[PDB]
């Protein structure tokens, strides 16, 4: 469980295993003062690049919690098809609204 | 007085655009509370074809909810994304919402054959083509001001070695990658690295080759050059995008569970199933950013973000380059100068001057860049932080462009056209028209 | 001037080094927006040559 | 309990104890003889800066009365955050309508 | 009329308010219905950005209601008031009485560079500069009639 | 009259320069000119505000 007054505390794995739910009130509930004991082993830039690999890695176990809910999404572009020498590739602009009852 | 004059020669029946069309302009340069998600969506679609259309249902709720609190035209300053929903966004937004879209594009292609109408045939004189050697707008020697791609960057070098093409982006040469992602973002590498992220699909990825139309360009030129002066009078400029919170700021994402029994919901106010209800917005996050601007987004539309995992995108880089004359005026009494366009390398140019503001601080997103002359914002660029009080008189009269990107005397398109679009009253359809007319070459 | 550095810093370091140079004297350019086309031609100017 | 034609009775801790539905129904009810027997210590302008420090103190007791029905109220601006070095802070500007059901 | 003839000197395109915003501004100065509601709360804002930004609803049902009943627009005399609710209050009016508002500060950005268009560029002078001087609206030696 | 209860000082002016002079033209110029002079300035009396 990471704290985020401490960048040295940042890990994907300390943010994937928290959830979406729980990302959001871990931050807005962290303390004002930063810690400079221990900063974070590639710099607070470094820090920086780990916190989004796991909103990013977070986003798609979202998006399975939802997955009874929306439809297999089909391809957007021509050129992206199996059977292409007696039929063409189409691509669905995805303008309608995926949602399953 | 003499070059409005002289842009009524060329509004003479080739295409006017409509006073309904004009006014839904003009606002979108006028609204100090234009909603600053269309300035992250900018950051975040950032001239791609495949994020583009994934986030179609966005973009349209986006649109239709902004025509229904100002009616006024959104994304105006990219014309990639102007470009884009006149293509793709066909029966979503309404009859009336598309007349506007279409006037800001068939006016540029109407534009371009003002060259097509005053030059010759003529064969090649220096490797280039007959127009080019005309006027401005078709010489590859300029750059758009704005560029998500290099494209304009593939043509220039390509062109002979008796113009020097040489482009210093941060004192390195340019070298071009391919993709971006979660396990390449390094947002703060000093290498000569540009990206070529805007790509139809991922299985045509090249390097070697420019990916898209040679005229593509031209059309930005004209639009960047032509269009955003006439409408803003010198009240706007360019900017550097920080992304290090552009990608965090949309990815703190809260979206309810929607009961396996229900229904999806579609009301801001009532059901609390909603992204914009009050139990649902927690302060710093995306669902607190719509409501900043009061824009209706349905509730699976904010799923669909999930592709700005994948298309990444790095910084703003300076763009200094070299450009000897033409091929016919290289007089050997010219051979010893050189003329240098500025460019940013993916930055978003500002509308409305949004420092009046306190819910967002000055130098979290968008740190200001003058890079032309004629993007110098009075307001703009003496209100970016650490500003020394003793230029608050200088910065009104003069414009305020560092020669990190380009200088007055070095530079293509020098002072008085800046000058020449604040003391002139012939209307939104004629300048047009008469900048067109001052963009030939001598 | 050659682009050194990241292009946030690049505003910073010009107005920090500029700041005295600024304020010398007349610039050239600006000050032939605000003539009449019988000053231009009126001994008036030191820019004449 | 207050008697609002005498200058010298009214306190905060009158005003406070007294309800909010009640303050309002206790002046239109007063006298209009004003006493001059016994005037208050610090001035009859010292009595309206007591009158006014019961109030206040009394909307907040009005405010505590409605929390099972409003939300917790969010900051209105940016720099007013705890994890301000990896995400920056928003503020939202209160339009919309506090209920609860 | 030498006045008014100077003063359409200036007139050749600057700005032009528009008319639909003159008779919502026509109104605002003749109601003799202009309710003291909207006087009661410019003492209690007073020109502060925390109070403006919690009364944010307030001010709302305020302007629409007034805007229902009159069709005239809200909270004129303060400058420091109409440039908060144009620039915070953004979609919650409806769209036509968003462009009264914009008409009021616009213009005034408008009648700002009428100044700078007429001065010319020079070194300071007496620890203010060139066009400072020029204009009356620029010398610090004033004070707005009404400053919170 | 302040942006956040942190940034609160005295020694300086907490608003940008040009905001009063868009005060002195809105006063001086634009209400005198609708009004035509029809109005009149008030002292407030905030005790029984």
């Amino acid at each position: 469980v990471p704290q985020f007054h401490r960048p040295s505390t940042v890990t994907t794995d300390s943010v994937r295993a928290l959830g979406m739910r729980g990302l959001v009130l871990a931050t807005n509930n962290s303390q004002f003062i930063m810690d400079n004991n221990h900063p974070h082993p590639q710099g607070t830039q470094g820090a920086v690049r780990e916190f989004l690999r796991g909103q990013a890695a977070a986003l798609t176990d979202l998006g399975l919690a939802h997955a009874n809910n929306t439809f297999t999404p089909q391809p957007m572009f021509a050129g992206d098809a199996p059977a292409a020498w007696l039929r063409p590739a189409f691509g669905l602009r995805r303008t309608y609204s995926p949602f399953v009852v | 007085a003499f070059r409005d004059a002289r842009g009524l020669e060329l509004g003479v029946g080739r295409h006017a655009m409509a006073p309904a069309t004009i006014a839904a302009v003009r606002g979108a340069f006028d609204d100090r509370n234009y909603p600053a998600v269309f300035y992250l969506l900018q950051a975040a679609i950032h001239g791609s074809e495949h994020v583009f259309c994934a986030l179609a249902r966005l973009v349209v709720q986006c649109i239709t909810s902004y025509w229904n609190n100002t009616r006024c035209a959104a994304f105006v300053n990219d014309y990639s994304l102007v470009s884009y929903v006149v293509t793709y966004l066909g029966g979503d937004l309404p009859e009336e919402c598309m007349a506007v879209y279409r006037d800001l594009v068939a006016h540029v292609e109407a534009l371009a054959q003002l060259v097509d109408d005053f030059t010759l045939t003529g064969p090649e004189l220096g490797g280039q083509a007959q127009a080019e050697l005309n006027h401005l707008m078709r010489d590859p020697a300029l750059l758009p001001p704005l560029v998500w791609d290099c494209d304009a960057l593939m043509r220039r070098a390509a062109l002979d070695r008796h113009r020097d093409c040489r482009v210093s982006a941060g004192g390195h040469d340019p070298v071009y990658a391919a993709a971006c992602n979660v396990a390449t973002a390094d947002f703060n590498r000093n290498d000569g690295q540009l990206l070529h992220n805007t790509q139809a699909r991922a299985a045509d990825a090249a390097d070697d080759r420019p990916h898209r139309g040679a005229d593509w360009t031209v059309h930005h030129k004209i639009y960047y050059y032509v269009m955003v002066p006439a409408f803003s009078r010198g009240r706007c400029c360019t900017a550097g995008v920080r992304f290090d919170r552009v990608y965090a700021t949309l990815q703190n994402m809260v979206v309810p569970e929607i009961a396996p029994g229900e229904e999806c919901p579609s009301d801001p106010v009532t059901d609390p199933a909603h992204p914009l209800h009050p139990a649902n917005l927690v302060a710093n996050t995306v669902n607190a950013m719509f409501h900043n601007g009061r824009v209706v987004v349905d509730g699976p539309a904010m799923l669909t973000l999930q592709v700005l995992a994948h298309n990444m995108a790095e910084r703003t880089t300076a763009l200094l380059c070299s450009a000897a004359p033409d091929a016919g005026a290289n007089t050997a009494s010219t051979t010893n100068m050189r003329i240098f366009d500025g460019a940013l390398h993916a930055g978003i140019l500002l509308m409305a001057p949004q420092h009046l503001d306190h819910t967002i601080q000055n130098g979290d997103y968008f740190y200001p860049l003058p890079v032309h002359a004629l993007f110098a914002g009075a307001d703009h660029v003496a209100n970016a932080p650490n500003f020394p009080p003793a230029l608050r008189d200088l910065s009104r009269q003069v414009p305020l462009v560092p020669p990190a990107l380009g200088a007055n005397y070095f530079s293509s398109i020098r002072q008085p056209v800046v000058q020449h679009v604040r003391e002139s009253a012939a209307g939104e359809n004629a300048l047009t028209y008469a900048l067109m007319a001052g963009y030939f070459k001598i | 001037a050659a682009p050194a550095g990241p292009a946030a810093d690049m505003q910073q370091l010009f107005l920090n080094a500029w700041g005295q140079r600024l304020a010398h004297g007349r610039v050239r350019w600006v000050a032939e927006g605000q003539m009449t086309p019988e000053q231009f031609m009126q001994p008036d100017n030191a820019n004449l040559a």
